[PDB]
RNA sequence: UGCUCGC
DNA sequence: ATTTTAGTATATGTGCTGCCGTTGCGAGCACGGTGTTTCGTCCTTTCCAC
DNA sequence: GTGGAAAGGACGAAACACCGTGCTCGCAACGGCAGCACATATACTAAAAT
């Protein structure tokens, strides 16, 4: 996981600083370790170690556990540091599904990690008072309504709460309070009757204290998986099937967990009555749609029952496997051409196959199909079976069969995407550092205008800003800006493939 | 037999396949702008702990004028173990 | 060890190399320091 | 036909242009048929059945086209459509039909339809790092570094 | 060299080294097996621990941490052969004090 | 004006930290890339080719042609390494056992180590103790390997992990789809039924469907090692700063300098004497070129894998020229001298060049009895005394003696042969030039290589050494005869 | 590399 | 529900095919060096005719 | 005594891999400490009959 460690290091350096990213990388590489050995191995002062650990545990990146002799050990969550990159996508999806109020709520929750409901609604009101003008004030009522609406949809979840010290072992305080998680009050918001109006940044006791909230990344991952499945089935059959499967997944969201081979089956009657009335679709049309989706050779849905009219179920693991297969065939096509993609799909459909059979079934002339096969072998896109006639395993007396393993190829592609995003971040930081001189020059020549904006603002300071030598350098500034924009766009768009591969790898494990 | 090569292969061999252009739309641009805003706003956040400057040359009357002032968040010591108190 | 001392070309710790020698030179440890007038 | 000759081999030379033209024409025909089926919008089952094209139908269509002089059998068009399936562009289904205008397989008929891909190109291929051939030799400090990369330089310049 | 026709010198064998060890003559053994036989001065970089040349380290592309060191030539040959065998010996130098 | 930089420091080596190098580090350390399989040019001068083997940019091996990297002669050139890129990765014969061990330690699907969280914490706490010795490290590795081989299912991803063993030579087989006498799992059934097309096109696949386990070629092993989490690296008893699991599989070969590969220009014939390492590297480059040619020309998979196995075998022979599992048809014709053979043996580096080596300023002579000498005195012939010289430093005490010694010259027995000045280290031969002027200009601190005279402490030894008394330091007395004479009473120690 | 020797 | 038999499950304990060693230093000498198998370019020498 | 054309003999030279063909042996040089395959023994555990 060297690429993962490098990506986490880059993220922690760009987001938190230097003295904290070292502690984070040490925790990721060495695992759970007490505080004193961490401070000894890192080589910095104890106060910096404490500050780094606290600022990491605030954003739920690391956890602390008790062990023998009452020692506390801190373990980092590399998965959480990787999910930290998905913050813009989380904000975009919470702005799409909800209003800008929920957008600001999720933004503050991600930027602070753990906060109380009063604090987040106050910050959201203070930030939204700037969006509007003309003396209009922001009340806490609609903000609390949006917060509880996000809560009942499991998008925001209460942080693990420390048990009561008086009731649980009254006496000597333990080194760690041993925070536990309760599912009863996991999504129960507190009753806060106090309201207020946000201030407009003029620059001229807590009822919900102890109750901290955070963003439930599992709900966002489930929503992204549902959106990906809907987009796939829309590209496959039609938009009507996409709406049908969207309604089915919306019904299944509540009654199912985040990891299950099959969801809870639904009947045709409840799917018909739950479908939005905007579609002029009858019962028989829905029955035909379901029975044609069940016959799809991709197995997105399944019958799995005949009671209650049309009883149907949705295959989640099969859909994720199909999405991973599509991603792999797409990257193969874009990296080696359409003919190599044809060979890949041939060797994927046929579980085991040889060179002559590949040439016969793909109709690709010799000296070229073998070349693409060897190229894919050199990039770990497939593995040879090598069935031996004799235990000597001599090459002259054995058969070599080509076979694509989706799991290993998906893991390799995920590692490649991690290293790609790491290289993109490195290139962006390099371009920023090499041009920091022009950046400071532009910042100064623009702060000349930013200073004395209204008070003592003479017009004689507007025709001298571009008089300097910065005007021919504005072209280099624009090139740097567009390069950074494109690098960030690519880094964000690779995160979708990363999410797909990570979901495929997670849903195929048992964790026994 | 394979031919002999006088010079090593190029450090970056050319490829006839180019990367697919990035997806376009209001969503991708909004996500890019939001990521840039997060980059700009998270460095000034108190959670972003900077390297403590040291080895001051001299003390001056202008120290109070150039003294960096920034509000510091107070961690909840109830959830955090006792070992991280200053 | 002795073998690594022989290989690396350094005097081995055993034998005459167990101890160190000092020179009985005319000196004065902790010599008087010039006082600082400005500080 | 296996040891010598063949509809694709011409004087011991594989005709890549011929199979390319066959694939393009078959894909265009299947796409037009699927477009007509979609625009018909009479009934989803009827739409799917009309989007389906039998091997005999597309074989007769290719014979009506007459691109090449060599006679193309039904199994030749079947192999061409199988190669198109391997390209990720069309889908084949085996339905039960005792006898009809095809009569090729006993009680089974292969219907082909043009289908759109599952997902658009992924985000990995949109970055130069995902399509790099020397990706293994990438390192922070060295001759091949992301800071002085030529691929990303040309990609940002473009 | 080995023989008299090749103008060779006498070899201090393993048993002679054992006798010199038993006597405890560390300086005599050092002069015989290092100074008078295969003495050499190499350049070692204190950062990466590799061998440099002419006070310069090609690995780190720097010359601030490069320092001279006395060594038997056979030991340098062994280190180079081990580096050829992917067994990289990293030397962490330090002051004699 | 002038920057203060230290000239020389009395640096003493503390300890040697062994480790491994990644291919990127191999590229960074090397100066040039070797791609030409030939040695010399076509012209009659037979100059070494550029960017190929025997190139002078990787040091020099001839007294006339200096190094191209550093402008120094053969005596001052320390040598430079090179890097050769391999088309296909190959297992390192030295770490092949380590490769098998690591593959047995970690899972073959998620690359995680086969250890529960409690066992992980226990092993980490046992390893965190200070003063960990080599024996303790090897014992901990053995215990963790046993506890990992005890398990059969992965607690991280749930994938099955069968036995991993060595088949043939430099080939690893993982028995993922093992035969289950009880009710079979769905995974093995799907694996067996996935061969439908293979059986339809090749019936011979069906009888040989059994024993079809996973074959871990260097590509898959390297891909797995590149995805190993760094947290589990200390659990493998391998130091993270020393190396990484991906370094065990070699993709670049470090060709050594010319100092390790001496070349003799035999002008008497049309050929040169080269060591075996140069020929092995030439064969490896030729195999890489042949593999690339077959990849371009589209060869069959059987011959491609045969060339890959041949390249692996040649790399192993370049590393260790004495293997056991070499096939008879793949066995070498002659005997080569690899690095392992150069290290081990009676004539190896440790025993022949490190523990016991040859020295100068020594003589060997037949002995004859002489009772008229003391037991602590030994008679040295005049002829040997004129050859074995002692460097005396000019001081305030022996100035008038060294003056007369220089005046006598290298012909008279009491005298010297060479004078090394204090300021300049340019030696001066006493056989030429005015010796009187040299004696009159003898400054304090100069070195005079005086002849062996009476009173000099001299070691006297008999090569067969049983006890320490076989070699003793006596006082040399010069005699006109030609034998080493000493008191016969000291005959019993020397035997 | 081989071999004959010298103790 | 309880005692008896079947299996499995690992550990242990006796082999059998591997890899590693085998005194020291000295002095001579003879031989052979990677090449060779067939293809082709070049040069020269000599079957008849002059 | 001469010559224009012809053959052949010798020395570079490139494809392939030290052996003409594909075969093919013997002997271990003697212990001796690791082992890894098998094998298999026994008991623990749980299903079945009374
Ligand atoms: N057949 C044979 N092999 C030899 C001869 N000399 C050396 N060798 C081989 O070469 C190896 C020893 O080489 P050395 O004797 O060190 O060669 P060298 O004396 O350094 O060679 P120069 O540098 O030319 O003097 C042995 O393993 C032998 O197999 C010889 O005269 N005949
Ligand atoms: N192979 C050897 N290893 C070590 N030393 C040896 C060897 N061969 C000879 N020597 C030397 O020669 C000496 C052997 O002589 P020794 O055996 O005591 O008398 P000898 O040869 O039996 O004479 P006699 O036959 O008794 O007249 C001792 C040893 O230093
Ligand atoms: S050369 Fe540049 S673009 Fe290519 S893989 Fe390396 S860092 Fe990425
Ligand atoms: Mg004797
Ligand atoms: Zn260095
Ligand atoms: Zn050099
Ligand atoms: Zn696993």
């Amino acid at each position: 996981t060297q690429a993962e460690i490098k990506l986490c290091s880059l993220l922690l350096q760009e987001h938190f600083g230097e003295i904290v990213e070292k502690i984070g990388v040490h925790l990721i590489r060495t695992g759970s370790q007490p505080l004193r050995v961490i401070a000894h191995d890192t080589g910095t002062s104890l106060d910096q170690v404490k500050k780094a650990l606290c600022v990491l545990v605030q954003h739920n990146l690391v956890s602390y556990q008790v062990h023998k002799r009452g020692v506390v050990e801190y373990e980092a969550q590399c998965s959480r540091v990787l999910r930290m990159l998905r913050y813009p996508r989380y904000i975009y999806t919470t702005k799409t599904l909800y209003s800008d109020t929920g957008e600001l709520i999720v933004e503050e929750l991600l930027l602070n990690g753990k906060l109380t409901m009063s604090a987040v609604v106050k910050k959201v009101a203070d930030r939204l008072t700037e969006t509007m003008e003309d003396g209009k004030t922001m009340d806490y009522a609609e903000v609390s309504n949006t917060f509880v609406r996000l809560a009942d949809t499991h998008f925001v979840q209460r942080c693990p709460s420390v048990p009561t010290t008086e009731n649980s072992d009254p006496g000597p305080p333990p080194p760690a309070p041993t925070l536990v998680i309760n599912e009863k009050d996991m999504y129960l918001v507190p009753k806060l009757s106090l309201i207020g109006k946000g201030k407009r940044r003029r620059s001229s006791p807590i009822p919900d204290d102890g109750i901290y909230w955070q963003a439930n990344l599992d709900r966002f991952h489930q929503h992204f998986r549902d959106q990906a499945i809907v987009s796939a089935v829309a590209n496959r059959m039609d938009q009507t099937s996409s709406e049908i499967v969207r309604t089915m997944l919306r019904m299944s969201e509540i009654t199912t967990s985040s990891s299950a081979p099959f969801t809870q089956p639904l009947s045709s009657n409840e799917i018909f009555r739950s479908l939005p009335v905007g579609y002029n679709i009858s019962k028989q049309v829905l029955d035909q749609y379901l029975t044609l989706l069940a016959d799809d050779p991709l197995e997105f849905v399944g019958k799995s029952g005949d009671s209650g009219g049309g009883m149907y179920v949705i295959n989640l693991h099969k859909a994720l496997a199909s999405l991973a297969t599509a991603t792999l065939e797409s990257v193969v096509q874009e990296r080696f051409g359409s003919r190599c993609a044809r060979i890949f799909r041939l060797v994927l459909q046929k579980k085991h196959i040889e060179q002559k059979q590949v040439e016969d079934f793909a109709m690709i002339p010799a000296k070229e199909a073998k070349d693409m096969l060897y190229k894919m072998l050199s990039e770990n896109f497939m593995s040879l079976q090598e069935i031996p006639k004799t235990p000597d395993h001599a090459p002259s007396r054995t058969f070599y069969l080509y076979t694509v393993n989706i799991l290993s190829a998906a893991r390799m592609l995920l590692h490649r995407c991690y290293k790609s995003i790491a290289n993109l971040i490195e290139r962006r930081q390099f371009e920023t550092k090499e041009n920091k001189r022009l950046l400071e020059k532009s910042q100064r020549v623009e702060a000349i205008i930013a200073s004395m904006q209204a008070t003592g603002a003479e017009e004689a300071q507007l025709q001298e800003i571009e008089e300097m030598i910065t005007a021919p350098e504005r072209q280099q500034l624009e090139t740097l800006k567009r390069n950074v924009n494109k690098l960030d766009a690519s880094e964000i768009q690779v995160d979708e493939t990363i999410f797909l591969l990570e979901s495929y790898i997670e849903c195929t494990m048992k964790r026994q | 037999l394979p031919d002999v090569v006088l010079k090593p292969p190029p450090l970056f061999p050319d490829t006839d396949y180019k990367p697919v252009p990035l997806k376009t739309g209001e969503g991708e641009e909004y996500m890019l702008a939001l990521k840039q805003e997060l980059r700009e706003t998270m460095k000034r956040m108190p959670y972003f702990i900077e390297t403590p400057e040291e080895r001051q040359d001299i003390e001056r009357y202008s120290k109070r004028y150039m003294k960096v002032y920034k509000e510091e968040w107070i961690p909840d010591w109830r959830r955090l173990p006792r070992e991280m108190m200053p | 060890g002795v073998s690594e001392c022989i290989i690396m070309g350094i005097p081995m710790n055993i034998g005459t190399g167990l101890f160190k020698l000092l020179h009985k030179a005319d000196r004065d440890p902790n010599p008087p320091k010039r006082p600082l007038i400005f500080d | 036909r296996s040891v010598t000759g063949g509809a694709w081999y011409s004087d011991q030379d594989f005709e890549s242009e011929f199979v390319e033209v066959l694939n393009q024409q078959c894909f265009k025909f299947l796409q037009s048929k699927a477009e007509t089926a979609r625009e018909s919008k009479q009934n989803p089952m009827i739409q799917r059945n009309s989007s389906f094209a039998s091997s005999h139908e597309v074989w007769k269509y290719i014979c009506e086209l007459g691109i090449s002089k060599v006679e193309l059998s039904m199994e030749d068009i079947e192999t061409i459509l199988n190669t198109l399936i391997y390209d990720g562009k069309v889908e084949m289904t085996i339905i039960a039909a005792k006898e009809g205008t095809v009569g090729s397989v006993d009680g089974h008929m292969k219907l082909y339809r043009a289908v759109n891909p599952i997902i658009p190109p992924t985000g990995l291929v949109r970055a130069p790092c995902g399509l790099c051939p020397v990706f293994d030799d990438c390192h922070e400090g060295g001759e091949i570094s992301p800071s002085n990369c030529i691929y990303m330089t040309e990609w940002l310049e473009f | 060299t080995e023989g008299r026709s090749r103008d060779g010198g006498l070899r201090l064998g393993e048993m002679e080294r054992d006798c010199l060890i038993g006597y405890g003559a560390s300086m005599l053994l050092l002069e015989r097996l290092m100074i008078s036989s295969d003495a050499f001065e190499v350049d070692v970089c204190g950062q990466c621990g590799l061998l440099g040349y002419s006070g310069w380290c090609h690995y780190c592309k720097s010359s601030c941490h490069v320092s001279s060191l006395r060594i038997p030539y056979a030991c340098k040959l062994l280190f180079q052969e081990l580096q050829s065998m992917n067994i990289i010996p990293r030397l962490k130098l330090s002051k004699y004090n | 004006k002038e920057q203060f930089r230290e000239t020389d420091v009395a640096k003493k080596i503390s300890h040697i930290c062994f480790g491994m190098k990644s291919p990127e580090e191999m590229r960074q350390q090397a100066h040039i890339q070797v791609v030409s399989k030939n040695l010399y040019s076509q012209d009659n001068q037979h100059a070494p080719l550029l960017y190929g083997v025997l190139d002078h940019r990787m040091g020099t091996s001839e007294k006339d042609r200096p190094c191209e990297t550093c402008g120094k002669n053969l005596a001052d050139c320390l040598g430079h390494y090179g890097y050769i890129d391999l088309e296909l990765p190959c297992f390192h014969v030295g770490y092949f056992r380590a490769v098998i061990g690591i593959l047995q330690m970690i899972c073959k699907t998620c690359c995680h180590i086969m250890l529960s969280q409690e066992e992980k914490k226990q092993f980490l706490d046992y390893l965190k103790r200070p003063g960990l010795t080599y024996l303790q490290k090897r014992g901990l590795k053995k215990k963790i390997s046993d506890k990992c081989r005890k398990k059969n299912i992965c607690h991280h991803c749930g994938a099955f992990n069968g036995t991993v063993k060595k088949c043939g030579l430099l080939k690893i087989i993982h028995e993922k789809y093992k035969t289950n006498k009880k009710v079979v799992d769905p995974i093995v059934s799907n694996f067996l039924q996935s061969f439908e097309t293979a059986i339809e096109h090749n019936k011979e696949v069906e009888p040989l469907l059994g024993r079809a386990q996973e074959n871990l070629n260097p590509l898959v092993v390297l891909n797995l090692f590149k995805r190993i989490p760094a947290e589990d690296v200390p659990l493998l008893l391998m130091n993270p700063e020393a190396g990484k699991p991906s370094d065990l599989i070699l993709t670049r070969l470090l060709v050594p300098p010319l100092c390790i590969r001496p070349s003799v220009v035999s002008d008497l014939k049309s050929g040169t004497n080269e060591d075996d390492l140069t020929m092995k590297l030439t064969e490896i480059i030729f195999l890489n070129d042949v593999i690339k040619k077959h990849r371009i020309s589209g060869a069959k998979t059987q011959m491609i894998m045969e060339d890959w196995d041949f390249l692996q075998l040649q790399c192993a022979l370049y590393i260790n020229s004495e293997l056991s599992g070499i096939p008879l048809n793949m066995a070498p014709k002659k005997w080569t001298r690899g690095f392992v053979q150069r290290l081990k043996g009676k004539q190896g580096r440790f025993r022949g060049n490190l523990s016991g080596k040859r020295v100068d300023f020594s003589g060997r002579t037949v002995i004859s009895p002489d009772p008229n000498l003391r037991i602590d005195e030994v008679a040295v012939p005049v002829h040997v005394a004129k050859i074995l010289t002692f460097p005396e430093k000019v001081n305030k005490a022996n100035i008038n003696f060294l003056r007369k010694l220089v005046q006598n010259g290298p012909e008279v027995h009491p005298g010297a042969n060479f004078i090394q000045q204090r300021h300049t280290q340019m030696k001066r031969f006493l056989k030429y030039g005015n010796r009187e002027k040299m004696a009159q200009e003898l400054k304090y601190g100069d070195i005079v290589e005086r002849h062996l005279i009476d009173g000099d402490v001299v070691l006297f030894n008999r090569q067969p050494s049983l006890h320490k008394l076989s070699i003793m330091a006596h006082l040399a007395r010069v005699k006109p005869h030609r034998t080493f004479r000493f008191n016969e009473c000291v005959c019993t120690p020397y035997n």
